Parts: structure tokens; sequence; C-alpha cells
């Protein structure tokens, strides 16, 4: 669906940041309307390969920011922005788009030694794919230290002018419409570890009898950094530890898990057993895996802790037996990108969910049951969300569940276990009043 | 005596019969060692799920229990010949051990080495039990009275034999061990011998892919045979040490083409 | 691709000792412009452990616009259990080397998948004698209870 | 693989010297039950 | 080296011969004549016949007794042809629980 | 509506628990003594001698009491050892 | 029961019908399924497989109580149970993580011997058939069942040489051998071996 | 979770309570039996 008309871009900045293993853009537009029926909408154009991997999309006004209604739809594909206070047909407006991606690039030497810097290859557009005509448009590539182009063009214009830790250029005037005329490829040094997980399932467990909430998380993380040539040698790793100071390099030795405020019973296990190299200091759960995760290596592990329920659960006002829970949507290391997240919250056995709200647009949601310990009846209410593309730093949200849990179903747990003990002992009575004596 | 029986029966249980067989607390300091789960979980995480791991037989269950990979020998010794295959492969030159470890579709070979921390149950002192059970099946290929120093000693340092130095498990276990400490000397803690980098001949058919933190469990890979058909020791002597920009042109004495 | 002789695959029913399978591979050559079907003798299937158990030359029995297929006929799997690989190394000097291998597990007979005792002609005596002892036992307990001592 | 006597004292504390006296005391009233314990000892 | 190679066909193992079939038929009806000789020896000829039959109100526990004794042989006979061990096991549980009570009141009713 | 549920969340009381976790193993031990005394004295009502209807009556009332003390006891002793509910 | 296990002995496999004793695995799987579906608490199979020798340590103690109760009065049975509950000779092969096939062996050796002595005292047919059911279930588990089939015949034979034969000794031993030898022949590791 | 010295105290006190009430049972049985 192509937009007709009624927006023309006077100014158009485009600042790509490349500094923390996910690409973030901060577009800044100043638009002018044409003399027609005053329309109130906007269309932001993404490629078909970038629209598949996008995790956050927001808009500000530049005067003083409140928010705007930024909706992402579901072959250039679009994303709509809805304005309040419908605009007169000839007036300047100002606007800020922020967006956060999933891809970071390919290691341009894919094999590199562990004591050597890596360089990544990112591919993008240089002329901006706008759905409308632009009159002025500057590009700015902020980020790490060293930026270098890949197959530089013969034109002396459309060429990068390097600034102090920056790379500034762009086609600056009179770009008519959708412009896939040239695709940029830039290599750049990047000393972050590039942690990314493939499948995160995290199970929480509300409990009214214990008044506790119990977090358990299963991470399947890869390191998408550059692979290492000549294999792995413990001699070069151990000498690399013994030389100096462990600066910033590729592989993963420790992870810093940022937990909720008061967390009590910390554990960190692999598939084959538990791992004893973990340190649970106040508010921070540090983790050392068994082997250091170099470029391309896999590691699947499980962490878990226990919070009290008095700060995640809140009794409603109209009815005493109606509870409202707000769950942290994501806890993990500070530099991670999540390719799949499934958040399973487990309400107790007699709970009935009324209302569900999530701040991040999920891919899926369903309500099932699952039998845990002493679930003699149907079992826990498994409300499971499926989120696809998330960032650790960006997706700051809480999932809000409104349910009820009456005291008719609160005492059915000891009464159900009492029902099994009672029918077992009356079963003992039938098998002892019974005469079998030939 | 009934009350003394309880204190005896709990002291004996706590001291002598309550220890894990996986975590190895040798205290090289009350330090625990989990190099077996580190290496086996490297095989579980960083290998294709149909790779075949040829280790010695007394570690055969734990690999299949922890690495979830395919082995060749195993703890119950019901086929002794198939154990003499791996015992023949561990004690033979790597020219004749690559040939027998690719005929069986093996891509990973792991060894146990307790020379940096003093484990003693490594695969260099149960190495003679790899030559006894493979000498009775294949005599005059693998033979004892080799691996000895012509006076009856079982040495590991530069006093050792030539068949001991060119063996597969020797140069797989002691690879990069003299370059560990400094100065080109290395004090093996179990065998109490010092080795030098002019020992331990290089490995031209295998390459290491993992080695644990205390150097216990070494994991090696059969690197693929060369594309141009030449032998891998000729690739090894190609890529190094030869020959000071000096040449020779000669009738190559190769026979005749069929 | 290899499958059972009646059309089912390895995935639906895994293989078994003394089983009927079919194997099929198709070749194609390239004269610089088009992928033409490759007419050839000398192509050999191998069913293989450490040592080969089958070398069967491949008859064409098929055709396509850019592929000539080859079959091996219905051949019986060995009664030797084990993990057998299905191998075609087409290695003829002058033209391109190709290798296709698929490693499969081939298991023993289950306890149910045996010739049955009523099916076999030799065990009719023992079924008749066990049935005789059982029926004579039932008349022994009814006759023992209903008599008066 | 033969074993020495401190494994016999080690595995059973004072039962190792009530073990023969129990057998000798099971002879002196020899029921048909006790032949099992004597032969099994 | 490269070129054609001789074929291999895996000459199989031989199966031992079963039996001549009418010999097995002969022994089947020999065993039939022996079992029929047993029943014809029991019922009238050796006079070990039915001296008493409990025609009172304890007849229903006798028919329950025949229901258990014939019932377990019906369960085992079904188990001989197909009928996996779990359905046989729940079958002899669902027969063994009411059946042991009506096969013990009967043996309480007869003191002999 | 996420804003209605957010306002309705942040204007609410916290979760006041029924029985805290630190007093709960003492309820587990005292409950174990109670249900073990009641059920331990319940198998001797069928145990010694009686008639049938009084043995049924006292067995079923004493088994109801000891059964419900047993169930509530194993809820609290479930929560005591680390597993919850 | 029909598991080829292509993950071991790679070109050969391991049939695991006639190289395995299927009595430990079906017991701990019966406990796992039993407390899984019938009792309410789903615990992991690793915890059933670990905490298995501590569970049957107590059943070994109860069976030693009943055996010594058949030899002397019950007050010696509680001494024997108190001895074998904590003795270091059995706790060596019965440690908490030890799924090594003698965790289930001795708790069937003592139930087998308990029903044998209880079958040979009173001469009952039933106690010598349920001596043979636990003899079969002892054969399903451990490969040192052979001890039992050289000890119960060694007992009976010493009952013959001493002149202590009776109808109880016949009526116990001959149905122990009948049921226990037709039944122990069904385990595929032990085929017609008890015939030859 | 319980520690290892506290498990040692638990195992020893089950042993001492076990042997103590065994001896009490044997005394009450041996005194008051015909
Ligand atoms: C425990 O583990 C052990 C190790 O993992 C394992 O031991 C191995 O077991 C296998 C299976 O039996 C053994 O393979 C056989 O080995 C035979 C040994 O023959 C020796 O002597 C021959 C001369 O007499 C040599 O030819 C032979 O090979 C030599 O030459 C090769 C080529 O030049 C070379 O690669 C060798 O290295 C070696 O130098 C060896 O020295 C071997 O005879 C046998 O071959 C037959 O079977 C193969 C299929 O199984 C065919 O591929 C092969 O062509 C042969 O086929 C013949 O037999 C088939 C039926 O068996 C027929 O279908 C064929 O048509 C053909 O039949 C012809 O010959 C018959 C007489 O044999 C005749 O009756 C026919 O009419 C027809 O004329 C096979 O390779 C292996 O050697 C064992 N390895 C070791 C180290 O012991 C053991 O099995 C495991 N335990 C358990 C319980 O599983
Ligand atoms: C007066 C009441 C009389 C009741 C009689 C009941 C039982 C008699 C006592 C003992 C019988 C011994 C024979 C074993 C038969 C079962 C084998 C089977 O089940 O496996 C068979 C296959 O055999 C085998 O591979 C051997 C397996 C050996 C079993 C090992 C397990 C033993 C331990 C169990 C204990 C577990 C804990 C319980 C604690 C109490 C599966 O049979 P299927 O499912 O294919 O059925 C179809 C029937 N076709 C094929 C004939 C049509
Ligand atoms: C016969 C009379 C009673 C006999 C009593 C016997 C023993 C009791 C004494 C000590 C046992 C307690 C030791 C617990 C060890 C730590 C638990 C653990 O850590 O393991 C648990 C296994 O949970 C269990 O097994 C439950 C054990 C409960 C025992 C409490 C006493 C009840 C006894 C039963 C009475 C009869 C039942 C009738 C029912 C109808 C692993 O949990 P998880 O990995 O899923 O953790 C994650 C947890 N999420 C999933 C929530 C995130
Ligand atoms: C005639 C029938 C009579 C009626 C019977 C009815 C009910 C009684 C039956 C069961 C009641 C409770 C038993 C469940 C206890 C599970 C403990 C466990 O499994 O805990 C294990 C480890 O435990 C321990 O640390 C200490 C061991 C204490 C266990 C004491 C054993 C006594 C229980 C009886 C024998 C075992 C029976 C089950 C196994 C076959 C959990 O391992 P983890 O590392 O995954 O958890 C670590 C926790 N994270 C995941 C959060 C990190
Ligand atoms: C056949 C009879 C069986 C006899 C005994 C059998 C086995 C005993 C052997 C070993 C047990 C050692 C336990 C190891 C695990 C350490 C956990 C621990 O020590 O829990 C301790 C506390 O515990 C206790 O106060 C025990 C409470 C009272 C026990 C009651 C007995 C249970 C039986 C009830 C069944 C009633 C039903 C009747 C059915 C007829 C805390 O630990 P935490 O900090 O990890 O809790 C996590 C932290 N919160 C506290 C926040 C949750
Ligand atoms: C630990 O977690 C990782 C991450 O999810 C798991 O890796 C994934 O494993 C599956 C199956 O091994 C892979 O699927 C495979 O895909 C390839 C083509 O991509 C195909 O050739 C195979 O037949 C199979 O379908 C999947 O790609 C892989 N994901 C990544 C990112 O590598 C791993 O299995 C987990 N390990 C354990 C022990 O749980
Ligand atoms: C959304 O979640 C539902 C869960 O209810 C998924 O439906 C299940 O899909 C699995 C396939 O793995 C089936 O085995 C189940 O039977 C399905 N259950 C139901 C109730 O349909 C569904 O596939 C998910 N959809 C997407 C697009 O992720
Ligand atoms: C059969 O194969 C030949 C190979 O050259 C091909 O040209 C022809 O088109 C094929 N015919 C059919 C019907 O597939």
């Amino acid at each position: 669906y192509e937009p007709p008309a009624t927006w023309e871009n006077v100014d158009y900045k485009r600042t790509i940041d490349v500094s923390n293993a996910y690409i973030s853009e901060t577009i800044e537009i100043t638009i002018k309307n044409i003399a027609s029926e005053p329309a109130t909408e906007y269309f932001t154009a993404f490629e078909s390969g970038i629209f598949s991997k996008v995790s956050f999309f927001s808009a500000y006004f530049t005067n003083e920011a409140t928010f705007l209604n930024s909706q992402l739809l579901a072959e250039i594909r679009y994303g709509i922005i809805q304005f309040p206070n419908a605009i007169s047909p000839q007036e300047e407006v100002s606007l800020v788009i922020k967006s956060f991606y999933n891809t970071v690039g390919i290691p341009y030497p894919e094999h590199v030694g562990m004591s050597e810097e890596q360089h990544l290859l990112w591919e993008t557009n240089r002329l901006p794919l706008s759905a409308y005509d632009t009159k002025k448009a500057s590009f700015t590539l902020i980020g790490s230290s060293s930026f270098e182009e890949y197959h530089p063009p013969n034109d002396e214009s459309l060429l990068g002018k390097a600034n102090g830790n920056s790379f500034e250029f762009g086609p600056w005037e009179d770009i008519p419409r959708f412009s896939s005329n040239e695709t940029l490829a830039i290599v750049y040094s990047h000393n972050a570890p590039l942690n990314q997980v493939v499948n995160l399932r995290r199970d929480i467990w509300l409990s009214h009898w214990a008044s506790t909430i119990q977090f358990e998380e299963y991470y399947e993380l890869t390191n998408k950094a550059a692979k290492l040539s000549k294999g792995f040698s413990r001699l070069e790793l151990m000498k690399q530890i013994q030389t100096q100071n462990m600066r910033q390099t590729h592989f993963v030795t420790v992870l810093d898990m940022l937990l909720p405020e008061g967390a009590t019973d910390h554990y960190f296990t692999d598939l084959v057993g538990l791992v004893s190299t973990s340190h649970a200091e106040r508010d921070h759960f540090f983790i050392r895996p068994r082997f250091p995760i170099f470029g391309g290596w896999n590691y699947n592990f499980t962490v878990g802790w226990t919070n009290k329920l008095s700060d995640f659960l809140h009794v409603s006002s109209g009815s005493d037996e109606k509870f409202v829970a707000s769950i942290p949507i994501l806890n993990g290391p500070p530099d991670t990108v999540y390719d799949n997240v499934e958040l399973s919250v487990f309400l107790p056995e007699g709970a009935e969910i009324f209302d569900i709200d999530s701040p991040v647009p999920f891919t899926n949601v369903s309500i099932e049951t699952q039998k845990s310990y002493f679930d003699l009846n149907k079992g826990h209410v498994k409300l499971t969300f499926s989120y696809r593309n998330l960032i650790s730093q960006v997706a700051n949200g809480q999932v809000l569940i409104k349910y009820d849990y009456p005291k008719s179903s609160f005492f059915k747990k000891p009464l159900s276990i009492a029902c099994y003990i009672f029918t077992a002992l009356m079963g003992v009575f039938v098998l002892k009043t019974l005469n079998m004596n030939v | 005596y009934l009350y003394l029986f309880v204190f005896h029966s709990t002291w004996v249980t706590r001291t002598a019969y309550s220890s894990p067989s996986v975590v190895l607390p040798s205290q090289t300091k009350l330090a625990l060692i989990d190099d077996f789960r580190e290496a086996y979980y490297w095989l579980r995480m960083n290998s294709d799920e149909d790779s075949k791991v040829a280790a010695w037989w007394d570690y055969g269950y734990q690999i299949g229990g922890m690495a979830d990979r395919t082995t060749l020998v195993d703890n119950n010794t019901w086929n002794n010949t198939h154990i003499a295959i791996v015992g023949k492969a561990m004690a033979s030159p790597e020219e004749k051990s690559y040939e027998i470890l690719k005929e069986h579709d093996v891509d990973y070979v792991l060894v146990i080495f307790g020379g940096l921390i003093g484990f003693g149950g490594d695969d260099i002192n149960k190495f003679l039990w790899m030559i006894r059970i493979s000498e009775g099946i294949w005599p005059e290929e693998i033979k004892e009275r080799d691996f000895y120093t012509a006076e009856g000693e079982y040495r590991v340092d530069a006093r050792a034999s030539e068949t001991m130095r060119n063996s597969l498990l020797y140069k797989m276990s002691y690879k990069d061990f003299p370059q560990l400490f400094n100065g080109g000397q290395a004090t093996d803690r179990v065998r109490q011998q010092m080795i030098t980098p002019l020992d331990v001949p290089p490995l031209d058919y295998f390459d290491e892919v993992f080695t644990s933190e205390n150097w216990m469990v070494r994991i090696y890979q059969l690197k693929k045979d060369d594309a141009q058909g030449r032998t891998l020791r000729d690739v090894g002597e190609l890529t190094r040490s030869s020959t000071k920009t000096r040449r020779s042109i000669k009738r190559p004495e190769l026979g005749l083409r069929v | 691709v290899h499958s059972h002789a009646d059309g089912t695959s390895y995935d639906e029913e895994p293989y078994k000792i003394k089983d009927k399978v079919i194997y099929s591979v198709g070749f194609s050559e390239w004269n610089g412009e088009e992928w033409l079907p490759h007419i050839a003798d000398d192509i050999q299937f191998e069913l293989r452990q450490v040592d080969p158990y089958y070398r069967l030359t491949l008859s064409p029995s098929g055709n396509d616009s850019e592929t000539q297929y080859y079959t091996t006929g219905e051949f019986i799997l060995p009664d030797r259990h084990g993990v057998f690989t299905f191998l075609t190394d087409y290695r003829k000097i002058g033209l391109s080397f190709t290798t296709d291998k698929d490693v499969k597990a081939i298991r023993h007979l289950a306890n149910d998948e045996y010739p049955r005792s009523w099916e076999i002609s030799n065990s009719w005596v023992y079924i008749s004698a066990i049935c005789g002892v059982i029926v004579a036992w039932i008349f022994f307990v009814v006759s023992f209870v209903t008599t008066s001592s | 693989q033969p074993v020495s006597w401190p494994a016999f004292f080690f595995d059973t504390h004072f039962l190792i010297w009530l073990f023969p006296a129990g057998v000798f005391l099971l002879f002196l009233d020899l029921k048909d039950e006790h032949v099992f314990v004597i032969a099994y000892s | 080296k490269f070129g054609i190679k001789p074929e291999i066909h895996h000459i199989f193992h031989a199966e031992p011969k079963r039996v001549a079939k009418p010999i097995a038929v002969i022994f089947v009806l020999i065993i039939f004549i022996t079992i029929l000789s047993l029943i014809v020896t029991w019922l009238n000829s050796c006079a070990a016949a039915f001296n008493n039959i409990p025609t009172g109100v304890t007849a229903v526990y006798f028919l329950g007794f025949i229901a258990t004794i014939v019932g377990f042989e019906v369960i085992f006979a079904r188990y001989y042809l197909g009928t996996s061990i779990f359905e046989t096991l729940f079958s002899s549980l669902y027969l063994g629980a009411p059946g042991l009570l009506t096969s013990t009141k009967f043996l309480r009713s007869f003191g002999q | 509506t996420y804003e209605q549920l957010y306002k309705e969340f942040h204007s609410s009381k916290s979760f006041q628990p029924f029985i805290h976790l630190d007093t709960q193993p003492k309820f587990a031990i005292c409950g174990l003594i109670v249900t073990l005394a009641v059920l331990s004295s319940a198998l001797f009502a069928v145990g010694s001698k009686s008639s049938y209807i009084k043995k049924l009556f006292f067995y079923t009332i004493l088994s109801v009491i000891g059964s419900l003390f047993a169930g509530l006891t194993t809820v609290f002793a479930s929560n005591s050892f680390g597993v919850y509910v | 029961l029909n598991w080829f296990d292509d993950r071991t002995w790679y070109p050969l496999g391991r049939v695991t019908g006639g190289t395995l004793y299927p009595g430990l695995m079906t017991t701990s799987a019966f406990i796992w399924h039993a407390l899984r579906n019938w009792l309410g608490l789903p615990i992991d199979i690793r915890n059933v497989c670990v905490l298995f020798a501590p569970l049957f340590s107590g059943v070994t103690a109860w069976a030693t109580y009943e055996f010594t109760k058949e030899i002397k009065d019950a007050s010696a049975g509680l001494l024997a149970a108190g001895f074998i509950a904590i003795v270091p000779g059995y706790i060596s092969r019965s440690v908490a993580g030890s799924y090594d096939n003698e965790a289930i062996a001795i708790t069937l050796l003592m139930v087998t011997f308990m029903f044998w002595i209880k079958a040979q005292k009173t001469g009952s047919i039933m106690h010598a058939t349920c001596a043979a059911l636990f003899y079969f279930y002892m054969v399903s588990a451990w490969g040192g069942y052979v001890f039992i089939t050289n000890l119960i015949p060694l007992h009976v034979f010493l009952l013959i040489l001493m002149g202590r034969y009776s109808s109880k000794l016949y009526s116990a031993y001959t149905t122990w051998y009948a049921i226990g030898t037709v039944a122990s022949m069904q385990i595929p590791f032990v085929g017609f071996l008890p015939i030859r | 979770m319980i520690s290892d010295e506290q498990l040692n105290s638990l195992a020893i006190t089950f042993g001492i309570v076990m042997m103590t009430l065994i001896v009490i049972y044997h005394a009450v049985d041996s005194t008051m039996s015909p």
C-alpha cells in the first residue's frame, strides 16, 4: 500500500549508531504539508530484510517530546505514525523516529586470532528510502573508532568524511522518491562481545500459600563474533589471561545478570549438572560458564532465583479476591539480543484470568494448564506469551495480568490432598474389614 | 558397642564412601575440578550431533551420558577386538593411526592427561594396557619391548624411546606442554620427569579443538585429507622448516604410471 | 533417496534385518549451456560397514528433462545388525567426482516380529498339549470340587 | 582379587567378631532354618 | 585404482527346516486322544463322578468360582493371541479383585 | 487497556500474605504431631475390637480429622523445604 | 525392550535385549510413573535414578527384619534391621548417587530368602511361589542371581543328608524350582542357560 | 539447604535414637515375655 501525497521532507537527518551489537537509528525529520485535504498520518519505509528484524519503533516531537502513536504493520514495507491535533495543510512540523534492530553485520575477516581486533561488515542504504520527496538529507554514522567503506564509489560526492569517532556524509539535496540506487557496505572495529540468544524460555511461578514468586530462565546463547583460526588453544588463552588486564575482547568469561531488588535463592546449572563458578552479590548475579564462549560457540544454561510476592502482586480495590500482577518482561546480561522469547507465567490452580495487557507487541499468546507438585486437579494456569525480537536495553516493560483467586479455591489445595489421604485410609478400612480366610 | 557402631559407621561413610566420581577434589587448596563436564559439555554444545568420539573404553559411558555423542568402545568389554582397534590406534604412528581412525568414521579423539595437576589415572600409565591387548591381536605391528629405553625403563623425557616419541597418544597428550611454564622445561607431576620442546614431535594428521582448564581432557579432531592427494606429513614438512631457500633438481625415481 | 520397496520411508518405519528396500540416485552433466541427463554405466551402489556388504551396479529405469535417474532393484538387507552407510562414490577420471552417503541404523527383529507359534508347522504339538493340560486342569478343579470325599 | 583383614574390620565394626559366634551359637540348637544361615556363612 | 569393481551380494544364512506337516497333525490328534481318554476316564468309567452339587443358595459362589477359574484362562488365552501385557494385567486386576471374594466365600462354605 | 490496568495497578494495596514462611515450619511440625496422633489413634479403632457400626463411625470421623490435618500439614511442610505449594 | 542403541560401539551397535538386565529400569520407571500420575508430584527422572539406593536401603532393612524374625524372635529382627540400615559394607554399594544395579539386588535377595525360609518352615505352596516371583524379579535385576540357585539347593541337599526330610521340604522346594525356573528363563539375557 | 556437619549430626542422631529404642524394645520384650 503506497501513500499518495501530502508530506514533503524539508530536513532529514539519519544517525546510525553501531556501538552495542544492535543497530539503532535516530531519524530527525521536519515535514511540510501541501495545499489539499489536511491528512493526519505518516509512512516510514523499511526494506523487506530489515522489516523482518526490528524490535522498537517510536516517535517524538522535537519542540518538547511527549510521544506519538507509532504503529508497525504486519517489497518495501511501511510503518504508520499517527498525529494528534490534525495539522493545517501548510505548516511545518518536527519529528523524531527512533528504531532498534536485530542484525549487527558479518565479521569481515571471519577467522581472526583471539588477541586481535575484529572488523565487521554492515550493509544498508545511502540514499534514504523515503515514501516522499526530500529537499535536504544528511547522514551521520556515529559509533566506534575506525570506520572504512567497502567498494568506495568513483564519485567524489556521496563519499564519507570522517569525523572524530564519527563518519559523516550523505546525498544532501533533491532525492525524488524511493531510492535503492546504491547500497552501502561499511567495515568497522567493534570490541563488544556480541552475545545473542536464540531461544529464551522463562518460567515464573506465583504462589499464594508461600507468598513468593519464583523465576527460572533457560538461555540458549551463541556468540556471533568472529570465529578463531588455528582452532582453540588453552596455552594462548591462559597466556592471554596472564599477560595483562583482560581489556574488552571477543569471548565470554563472565555474565552480569541484573535481577529484581531482593532476590534470595540463586542457582546456575547447565544441562550436565550444576556449575559452581557463580557469585551472587547484592542486586547482581555474576556467572562464569564452564568453557569461554568464543566466536560461533553455543552454550545453553539455566539460572533461577526467588523473590517475595508482595512487590509484584497487588490486591485490587473493588474485590478482595482479585489480584493484579506486573511481571518484568526481561532480565539478563546488559549486552544481549533475544531472537526468541517465550514468557510463561504460572498462576495457581484455581486462578481465572480476566484481563491481559502487554507493552511490547507480542507474536502470540495462549492459556493452557500444567501440573506441578501437588496439582491433583487440572493444574496451574500457564499464560504464555511469545515475543520474537527483543533487546535487553530497550524493552523495559512489565506484563500486567488481572485475575481472581477466591478463597473457595484457595483452600482447595489442602482439602484436595486431604481428599486423597482420606480415600486412601478408607481404602485401608475396606481392605481390613474384608474376610478372606479359606 | 552399639553406640560406637554408629559413630564408626558414619565416620567411614562420610570419609571413605561419600565422594563424587565427576568432581575431582585433588586440591592442587580445597579446589574442585570439573574438567570432565567442561570437556564433555564442549562435545555436547560445539559438535555436530552425529560425530563419533573415539576415546579409551573406561570413559565410554560418561561420554554417552554427558556429551550425548557416539562412541566406539565402552565400559562393558564384550568385543575385545573392537577395543584392540582403539588400543592399536592410540599406540602407533599417526600415519598408521589416521588410516585406522578414518576407516571407522571417527572425527573426534579425546585423551586424558594428568601431567599439570597430578591425576595419575590419565592415559599414559594405562598406556601399557593399550599395548598388551593390541599386541596379542596384531603382533609385529604394535609390539612391547619397544616403548622402552633398551634397559627396561618406561621413560617419557628425552631419554625415552623413538617408538614412544612417535606414538599417537604421546604427541597428542604432551602437545604444547613444554611451552607451558617458561624456559623450555616442564615438570610432569605424575611421572616426575622433565620434558623439553625439542621432544614432542609435531602432529600433522590431527589438530586440537579443546583443552580443559587444568589440561585434563584434550579433544582432537581428524583434519580432512588433502585436496591435491598428497600425504599430510608432506603438507606439514611443506609449510615449515624446509629448506633455507635451497633446492635440488633430480630424476624423481617414481617408477611408472599404470 | 532410499525407501522401502512398498513405498514407505525410513522415518515412518525404521529399517530391519532382512528387509526389502529400493535406492535411487540421478545424475546430470553440463555441456556449458544446459544440464543434460547423464548416460553412464559403471555406477555402483555400496551398502557398507567397515567392509562393504553390497556393490550393485545401477540400471537407469528413469528419465527427466535435466536428470537421468538410476535404480538398484529390490535388494535384501543383511541379517547382520549394525549401522550401515549407503554410498555412491562415482569416481571416474576425466569427469567430476561425486559422493553421496547416508548413514542409517539397521536393527534386529523385535520380539513381536517373529514367526508365530501357530504359524510354524512344528509347534502344533506343544500348543495342543498345553491346551490339553489346561482343559484337563479345568475339569480337574471342577471335578475335584464337585466330588464328595 | 583377594582382600586383607582391615577391610573386614573396616566394613563391619564389631559385627565381624559376632559373626562367627552367631554361627557357633546357631549350631547348638540346630533347627532346619539355621542350616541356611550356616551354609550362607 | 579407479575403474569398475566386482559385485558383492551377501550370501545369507540358511534356515533350519521346520517339520513334515502331517506328522505334526498325527501327534496333535494323538494328544487329543490322550486328553479325551482322560475325560472319559474321569466322568463315568472310573466312577469319580459328581457325587454332590451345591444346589442351595451357595450355588452362586460356585458359579463365581467357575467364573474365576475359567476367567483367568480366558484372560491368558487372549494374552496368547496379541493383547499386550498391560491390558491383560488390568484385565486380571479387574477380575482378580471381585473374583477373590467370591472364590473365598465358596471355600468358606465348604469344609472338607 | 494498558493504561487503565496500569492506573488500577499502581493505585492498589500490596499482597498481605496469609501465613509467612518463617513461622510455617513450626506449623508443619505441630501439624505433624497432631495428624500423627489422630491417625495413629485411628488404626487402633479398627485395630483392637468393637462392633461394626461404631468402628465405622469412629474410624470415619477420626480419619476425616486426621486426614485434613495431614493435608494442611503437608502443604506447610511442602512450603518449608524449598518447593512451593 | 526392543532398543537397538546405534549410539554405542558405532559400526556394531548394542542390541540391549540380550546384553541388559531390564529390572532396575522398569522399577525406577514404575516409581516415576507411579508418583507421576497416581500420587500428584512430578519429579524428574534423574532424581528417581539418583535417590533409588537410599529408598531401597530401608526395604533391605525391613526384609532383614522379616528374615531374622523367621530365624529367631522379632527382637533380633530389629537388631538385624538396625545393623544393615547403616552398615558400611552395604552403604559402599548403596551410596546416594549409585544406580549401579546392586541397589535393587540385595532388597530382593532378602525378600527371596525371607519367602524361602517362610516357605520351608510351614511347607506352604504359596510362599514358595512368591519366593519364585521374587526370585524371577531378582533375576531381572542382577547377574549374581546364580548364588540363589546354588544356595537354596545347597540348603535342601543338606536337609537330605542330615535325615531331616519331610513333606514340607518337598512341597516347598519342588514348586520353587518349577515356578522359579520356568519364570527365570523369560529374561532374554538368561535364555536356555538354566537348562545347559 | 542443610549443610554437611548438620547432616552428620542428623545421621548420628538417627543412629543413636535407633539403637536406643532397639535396646529399650529388647529389654521390655526380654523381661515381660514367657
Ligand atoms: C568385534 O569387532 C571386530 C572389529 O571391529 C569385528 O571384527 C571384524 O569382523 C568383520 C566381519 O566378519 C571382518 O570382516 C571380514 O574379514 C574377513 C577376513 O578375511 C581375511 O583374509 C582374507 C584372505 O583369506 C583377506 O581377503 C581379508 O582382507 C584382506 O584384503 C582386503 C582387500 O585386499 C583388505 O582390505 C584387508 O585389509 C585384508 O588385507 C582378511 O585378511 C574377510 O574375508 C571378509 O570379507 C568378506 O566379507 C565382506 C562382507 O562381510 C565382503 O565385502 C568381502 O568381499 C568378502 O565377501 C565374501 O563373503 C561374503 C559373505 O560373507 C560373500 O557374500 C562374498 O561374495 C564373498 O564371498 C566369497 O568368499 C567366500 C569365502 O569367504 C565364499 O564362500 C564365496 O563363495 C565367495 O567366493 C570380511 O571383510 C573383519 O575382518 C573383522 N576385523 C577384525 C580386526 O577382526 C568383529 O566382527 C566384532 N565382533 C562381533 C561379534 O561383531
Ligand atoms: C492367579 C493370578 C495369575 C496372574 C499371572 C501374572 C503374572 C505371573 C508372574 C510372573 C510372570 C513372569 C513372566 C514375565 C512376563 C512379562 C514380560 C513382558 O510383558 O514383555 C513381553 C515380551 O517379553 C520380553 O521381552 C521379556 C521381558 C521381561 C520383563 C522384565 C521386567 C520384570 C520386572 C517387573 C517388575 C516391575 C516392578 C513391579 C513391582 C511389583 C511383552 O509382551 P506384549 O506386550 O508384546 O504382549 C503380547 C503377548 N504376545 C507377544 C505373546 C502376543
Ligand atoms: C509416607 C509419609 C511421608 C513420607 C515423607 C518422606 C520424606 C520427607 C522428608 C524430607 C523430604 C524433603 C526434602 C526436599 C529436598 C528439596 C526438594 C527439591 O529440590 O527437589 C524438587 C522435587 O520436588 C519434590 O520432590 C517435592 C517434595 C515435597 C516433600 C514435602 C513433604 C511431602 C511428603 C508427601 C506426603 C504424602 C503425599 C500425599 C499426596 C496425595 C525439585 O524441584 P524443581 O527441580 O522442579 O525446582 C523448581 C521448582 N519450580 C518448578 C516450582 C520452579
Ligand atoms: C506404600 C507407599 C507409601 C506412601 C508414599 C507416599 C508419599 C511418599 C513419597 C514421596 C514423598 C517425598 C519424596 C520426594 C523427595 C525428592 C527429593 C529430591 O529429589 O531432591 C533432589 C535433591 O535433594 C536434595 O538436595 C537433598 C536430598 C533430600 C531427599 C531425601 C530422600 C527421602 C525421600 C524418600 C526416598 C526418595 C523417593 C523419591 C525417589 C524415588 C533435587 O535435585 P535438584 O538438583 O534437581 O534440585 C536442586 C534445587 N534446585 C533445582 C532449585 C536447584
Ligand atoms: C519413612 C520416614 C522418613 C524419615 C526421614 C527421611 C529422610 C530424611 C533424610 C534427610 C533429610 C534432610 C533434608 C535435606 C534438604 C534440606 C532442606 C531443609 O533443610 O529445609 C530447611 C527447613 O526444614 C525444616 O524446617 C523442616 C520442617 C518440618 C519437617 C516436617 C517433616 C515432613 C513430613 C510431612 C508429611 C505429612 C503427611 C503425612 C502422610 C501420612 C530450610 O532449607 P532451605 O533454606 O533450603 O529452604 C528454602 C528457604 N525458605 C525457608 C525460604 C523456604
Ligand atoms: C543449545 O541451543 C542451541 C540454540 O538453539 C541449539 O542449536 C540448534 O540446534 C538445532 C538442532 O541441533 C539446529 O537445527 C539444525 O539446523 C540445521 C540447519 O540450520 C540442520 O542442518 C539440522 O538438521 C538441524 O535441523 C539449530 O540450527 C541450532 N541453532 C543454532 C543457532 O545453532 C542446540 O541444539 C542446543 N543444544 C542442546 C544440547 O540442547
Ligand atoms: C500460538 O500458540 C499456540 C498455543 O496455543 C500454538 O498452537 C499449538 O501449536 C502446536 C504446534 O507446536 C500444536 O501441537 C498445538 O496443538 C497447538 N495448540 C492449539 C491450541 O492450537 C500456535 O501454533 C501458535 N501460533 C504461532 C503463529 O506461533
Ligand atoms: C529422456 O532422456 C533424454 C536424454 O538425452 C532426453 O533428451 C529426453 O528428453 C528424455 N525424455 C523424457 C520423456 O523424459
